[PDB]
């Protein structure tokens, strides 16, 4: 094949592996990360609320 | 007649000859491009054999 084709195909193999990182952060966002350290308070909100 | 055959043979194969001389020289420059785009890199070895055959 030609230089041009396998950059072509680097690139797009790039793009969709930035792609599948870009979900893997809206999954991590379902497991909602304690941001810092330190005493946690009580909940606002309880199992089965609707949250946006 | 045959010497008039014979001679009306010869001058239709020269020019024969220089056509087919031409055709070479289109084919030549045609492989020259297709190296010169195979060593930048935009073709592959396919295209260069088959500019070479």
């Amino acid at each position: 094949v030609s230089k041009q084709q396998y950059a072509d195909a680097n690139a797009a193999y790039l793009q969709s592996k930035a792609a599948v990182e870009q979900a893997r952060i809206n999954l991590r966002y379902t497991k909602v990360l304690s941001p810092i350290s330190g005493r946690i308070g009580r909940s606002a909100v309880t199992e089965g609320a609707l949250v946006t | 007649a045959s010497v008039a055959t014979a001679y009306l043979t010869l001058k239709a194969d020269q020019a024969q000859l220089q056509l087919t001389k031409d055709t070479l020289g289109t084919y030549q420059k045609s492989f020259d491009l297709t190296q010169r785009s195979y060593d930048v890199g935009v073709a592959s070895a396919l295209d260069l054999r088959q500019a070479q055959t």
